[PDB]
RNA sequence: UACCUGGUUGAUCCUGCCAGUAAUAUAUGCUUGUCUCAAAGAUUAAGCCAUGCAAGUCUAAGUGCACACGAGUGAAACUGCGAAUGGCUCAUUAAAUCAGUUAUGGUUCCUUUGAUCACUUGGAUAACUGUGGCAAUUCCAGAGCUAAUACAUGCGCGCCGAGACGCGUGCAUUUAUCAGUGGUGACUCUAGAUAACCUCGGGCCGAUCGCGCGCCGGCGGCGACGGUUCAUUCGAAUGUCUGCCCUAUCAACUUUCGAUGGUAGGUCCGUCGCCUACCAUGGUGACCACGGGUGACGGGGAAUCAGGGUUCGAUUCCGGAGAGGGAGCCUGAGAAACGGCUACCACAUCCAAGGAAGGCAGCAGGCGCGCAAAUUACCCAUUUCCGACACGGAGAGGUAGUGACGAAAAAUAACAAUGAAUUGGAAUGAGUGCAUCCCAAACCCAUGGGCGAGGACCCAUUGGAGGGCAAGUCUGGUGCCAGCAGCCGCGGUAAUUCCAGCUCCAAUAGCGUAUGCUAACGUUGCUGCAGUUAAAAAGCUCGUAGUU
RNA sequence: UACUUUGAAAAAAUUAGAGUGUUCAAGGCAGGGCCCCCCAUUGAAUACCCCAGCUAGGAAUAAUGGAAUAGGACCCC
RNA sequence: CCGGAGCGAAAGCGUUUGCCAAGAACGUUUUCAUUAAUCAAGAACGAAAGUCGGAGGUUCGAAGACGAUCAGAUACCGUCG
RNA sequence: UACCGAUUGAGCGGCUCAGUGAGGUCCUCGGAUCGCGAG
RNA sequence: UAGCAGCCAGCUUAGAACUGUCGCGGACCAGGGGAAUCCGACUGUU
RNA sequence: CAGUACGAGAGGAACCGCGGGUUCAGACAUUUGGUUCGUGCGCUUGGCUGAGGAGCCACUGGCGCGAAGCCACCAUCUGC
């Protein structure tokens, strides 16, 4: 007996067809397109939209006016428009079906930071995130799946020590002026 | 087992404690006392986990070991003490005077109530026993045996007992109309007028308690104590008395309150 | 030891069942008490929860009752002479419950003659109160034949392998007429 | 994601299986830079174990005339209370355990809570002192003392009869009798009374310790501890109802020697064929008894699933069971206890050969067994438990070490001109020390500043490239050889399949293989398969259970 | 009395799921806001827990009983 | 005569006549009023061949003998059986 | 690779008949010894 | 009326206690057994 | 004697002396064992003397122990 939890749930999950060539396509064409380190990035947000659109489907077999259908499904929909994949203008149960990967690709972190202006392109977004350069609000961030909901979204900048925004120059800077 | 257990688990610790996972594994047991096992809370939850006058364990042992915790006015150095309901706990070092009552949900509460009202607290009658010589006697749920007590009183009705006397100042007949609070059974903490008693003989008695908004539930009669006459309180009933707002009414209050905070 | 589980017996339907767990203490069993009738000796044994029993192995005096009156007075046992198990019990002598023993009766006989002032075995406010006493004062045949003999005819009622006493009453009325024809069968 | 693909033929449409495909289990091959979390001698062997350790325990308050001390501080011992909890393993165990349910008005219960109930006696003993035995042990013996909270002693009603006493101080205990204070669906309940009983191996009414002196030989302050009878509480035992896998190549089983029931008793804490004695001849079974098998502990659960299902559950939570194999008992509130004892069996240790002693399916560690599983480490600081106790102890537990069982996050480059080991300046990590933080001390992470990248030599592997199945009519070698290949096949001197070079593909700090298991499989079909000819309807009819 | 609906009752952990920026996540049950405290009754929900047993409604469907050798049901009294 | 005709639960059943019991269908404004359907372990019947005990034994004919045929022929064909 | 096979084939386990039966526990009495009692 | 009283009559069976030196069908009476081969079936006869 | 002579080793003697034994021979009964109809003592089955006591009968009723004799490398002693 130990005071442990043993708790641990995966992330992803392998397709079914291991070659298919019309899966490989649109796969490597979401790792390029938001700069993705591997396949597991991509089934893994495939399964984070499988998991909310059971769950949705689970409340569209319930009946409306339920207690149950009403607390959980609008506890999923302000949820997803918290994090900014769904809008307010049309938020129901019905149209959780309607989602895509792509709408969550693009509530990341290195997305957003490169939709900002911050960062040249999306594989510049990573690199910088990882290197302890752009925070959210005061927060500085080594991550680049942080989920940016809409409250976070105006307050994504370079840290104040990054030579990007105010701080000291890096490692490299000052090593050159010393030889020169 | 060859004997009696003295250990107790923490994660078959009952769940109204709030006991989290990954801060040990056993959890402290109740000693032995009035109250049950799982229907009572130990001395050094109360003072660590609810009031957090104490960080660990050993601090505990210190606070009630310099004679300052007091329950029903009599002085107590045993942490794993079983504080059950309607208990009064007095710090006189601060002034404060406890009861433990449920929550709106089936929790114990952190109650702070007056000087005056600490000094009486509310026994539920479980049987009349006929000693020697014909003298009555009554067995509270606290164990406690009062002897000559009023002809009125029977098996299932409350009454309210002094902590430095010890004897009934007045008592509540357990009757339709009266309030009641739940002590127990998906109801823990609900509070409202009996409406009708269901007797089943040879099996529970299932009785009817509706609240002040409507919201009529029944239990069995061995989870009911009277805690007022008609519609008026005896005792100080905390904030959310019994209403049990539901998990669509309390979201509505707390995005409300959390817009005028 | 000697074990009072039920894990060793058969199955209703009749097949063997395989134990679940060795003799436990709490299932104990002791050898019989055999209560003979002699000198008063009465051993203690310890029980479970450190309550205490009291094994009487010989005993010679008993206080038995009397139903139609009031007079439970300590008199001496004889002799057993009838048993509802088992005969081999009357030649042992054991004195155990439901018992027919034969008790002294000069006991009895004494409260007999004190109290209505009348032979059993062979002022004016005080007479008066006699004469009341005497109006209902009738013995029973049966129970006259035994004070002739000095013996009455009673039932032990309490248990000396427990308890230590063999207590009991005298027998009257229809139960005595039913164990007088079961020893009178045994004599014929 | 409610999915299919190769293979019988010259070709075709099918039944069908073999093979592929994707999770999940252990094991293993190759490979590995950060950070977090975490399983870990279960499978064969409930096999055998060196050594250390794992249960001990003082308050102002049961005893305390050695040390060291101005009474106190401290030891040994006795009296207490614990050691029956925890931990470990899964051998046994198929209405047994267990899970819901429910009863004990068929029971007992240490501790905890509340009720109740002579101004001081007697005799021993340990520690201590001292004489000693044995080859040897938590071995003892002889003698001399002395304490108790040790062990024993002790201060109105019914009878009678001139309406004056005596017995019951009272509660327990045991039996008998009879009038119906307060309860319960329901007492042969709880209380009243009478008659006595009341165990010498006799039930109880404090011959007890504290800090304190305040006053009129006397009354007083506050606490500790102990006992009786009732409550409670932690429970524990024994029952109620329903629910277990495979097997008929197990169809009748049980009953001298208890199987089913009745009666009386014994016994037990209490109920009961629990046992004995006398009677009755029953009890179970085709709705599967009984017997056998289980690589069977049960369950909360786990894996995989469109819905149904299939499989797993030695494993941290609950209950049960057992400490080499069985059996017996002591102490106690609680044990049929084994980190208690006494035997036989197996195994094994020391020995002057007379004897003595042993139980790691506890924590480390060793051996053996195997495809298969870690340190003879640190601390009681957190979590709690035990104890005369705020102070002691705890391999229970916690923290490190080993660790690709697994799960999460996530480097191996980014940005600009020029036609690449070309060039160019920037950017933080890995690592490395130094402070701080952290933590019982340490370690790890985190925060700073000082070093730290140009083949940013600080180098990403593991399987494939005929089809299924994403990816070379390339080049050299071999010539049905060596080898490849899950399947179909390839190699017969011009091999897209072998051995290599180059190139390419897939997943990626992983990946291949072997064996189980799940979906594939509507190839076990309740949902949902088939039986004319592909495997298949008894030769036919009657006939009870069963189903309808 | 099967079925059906409701209520009572039920160990947690696990599963589902509400809230909450451990830098994100697996997870944890904590923590958020203001200048020695106060407010957010700071929070530490809720659902599921087969079958059987218990309880209260419904009376379709499927079984089952009632008067036939009548003294059968009500009265009379 | 003898049929893609009849009957029987199937196997099976073909001269005339008599006897015994049974059966389907049809007819009915008769009667009983659910008595029914299919049915584990059970039971009746069941071609030909084969076995046992008797009677019988015309034809046919396993085995076997012989005559052919053939490379061989213990086969096909033929004569006895 | 299984099968039949004289060899009362052989080995290793489970539950038991009968006999022998260690060691506890109770019951009867037995009194080394100690101050009628404890033993 | 779940039959009782009186009287008479033998011979067997079962169980139990106690007891002698564990001896007890105490003399007498009174099958050794098992696994196989050969021959004849068996009883009978010579 | 001796692990010596001898032998490269591996191996490996003999005389004197000492202590026993094999076979055989001649005896012997203290001891152990066999026998026991001193029919010695106890017990016991069936029957018989009326019973107790004491005894008898069953070609030695049976059983346990057993003196004296005799006896065995089955005990012991001697052998130039
Ligand atoms: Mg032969
Ligand atoms: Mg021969
Ligand atoms: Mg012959
Ligand atoms: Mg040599
Ligand atoms: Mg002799
Ligand atoms: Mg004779
Ligand atoms: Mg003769
Ligand atoms: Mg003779
Ligand atoms: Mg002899």
């Amino acid at each position: 007996p130990v005071a442990k939890t043993w708790v641990c749930s995966k992330t992803y999950v392998t397709p079914r067809r291991p070659f298919e060539k019309s899966r490989l396509d649109q796969e490597l064409r979401l790792i390029g397109e938001y700069g993705l380190r591997n396949k597991r990035e991509v089934w893994r947000v495939k399964f984070t939209l499988a998991k909310i659109r059971k769950a949705a489907r689970e409340l569209l077999t319930l009946d409306e006016k339920d207690p149950k259908r009403l607390f959980e499904g609008n506890a999923l929909l302000r949820r997803l428009v918290r994090i900014g994949v769904l809008d307010e203008g049309k938020m129901k149960l019905d149209y959780i079906l309607g989602l895509k990967v792509e709408d969550f690709l693009e509530r990341r972190l290195q997305t957003q930071v490169f939709k900002l202006g911050l960062a040249k392109s999306i594989h510049h977004a990573r690199v910088l995130i990882r290197q302890r350069h752009i925070r959210v609000r005061k927060q500085v961030v080594n991550i680049p799946s942080f989920v940016v909901r809409l409250d976070s979204q105006k307050h994504i900048d370079f840290s104040l020590r990054s030579p990007y925004g105010g701080g000291r120059p890096g490692r490299v800077k000052r090593k050159n002026a010393k030889k020169a | 087992a060859r004997g009696p257990k003295k250990h107790l688990k923490r994660v078959a610790a009952p769940k109204h404690w709030m006991l989290d996972k990954l801060t040990g594994v056993f959890a402290p047991r109740p000693s032995t006392g009035p109250h049950k096992l799982r229907e009572c809370l130990p001395l050094i939850i109360f003072l660590r986990n609810r009031l957090k006058y104490a960080l660990t364990g050993d601090e505990v042992k210190k606070i009630c070991m310099q004679r300052f915790i007091k329950i029903d006015g009599k002085v107590r150095t045993d942490i794993t003490y079983p504080t059950g309901f309607m208990d009064v706990v007095s710090i006189e070092k601060t002034g404060e005077n406890f009861r433990l009552i449920y929550d709106v949900k089936g929790r114990f509460t952190v109650h702070r109530i007056t000087n005056e009202e600490a000094k009486y607290k509310l026994c539920k009658v479980r049987k009349i026993l006929i000693g020697t010589k014909g003298i009555p006697h009554l067995v509270t749920h606290d164990a406690r045996t009062i002897r000559y007590p009023d002809p009125l009183i029977k098996v299932n009705d409350t009454i309210r007992i002094d902590l430095d006397t010890g004897k009934i100042t007045d008592f509540i007949k357990f009757e339709t109309g009266n309030m009641c609070m739940v002590t127990g059974g998906a109801n823990l903490g609900r509070i409202g007028v009996i409406t009708n008693r269901e007797k089943h003989p040879g099996s529970f008695d299932v009785v009817h308690v509706k609240d002040s908004i409507g919201n009529s539930f029944a239990t069995r009669l061995s989870n009911i104590f009277v805690i007022g006459k008609g519609n008026k309180p005896w005792v100080s009933l905390p904030r959310g008395k019994g209403v049990r707002l539901t998990i669509a009414e309390e979201r509505d209050k707390r995005l409300a309150a959390k817009q005028s905070s | 030891g000697i074990s009072r589980d039920n894990w060793h017996k058969r199955r209703r339907t009749g097949g063997k069942r395989k134990p679940v767990h060795k003799k436990r203490k709490y299932e104990l069993g002791r050898p019989a008490a055999n209560t003979k009738i002699g000198p008063r000796r009465i051993h203690t044994i310890r029980v479970r929860g450190g309550n205490k029993k009291y094994r009487a192995l010989r005993l010679d005096v008993g206080n038995f009752s009397w139903g139609s009156e009031c007079c439970t007075r300590k008199t001496r046992i004889i002799d057993v002479v009838y048993n509802a198990s088992n005969n081999e019990l009357v030649r042992t002598k054991t004195l155990v419950k439901n018992c027919v023993v034969l008790v002294d009766s000069t006991p009895y006989r004494q409260w007999y003659e004190s109290h209505y002032a009348l032979p059993l075995g062979r002022s004016k406010k005080v007479q008066k109160k006699f004469t009341l006493r005497r109006k209902t004062a009738k013995i029973s045949p049966l129970l006259e034949e035994q004070f002739l003999q000095g013996k009455l005819l009673a039932c032990i009622s309490s248990r000396p392998g427990q308890c230590g006493r063999a207590d009991g009453y005298v027998l009257e009325g229809k139960e005595l007429e039913f164990y007088l024809r079961k020893i009178k069968a045994k004599k014929g």
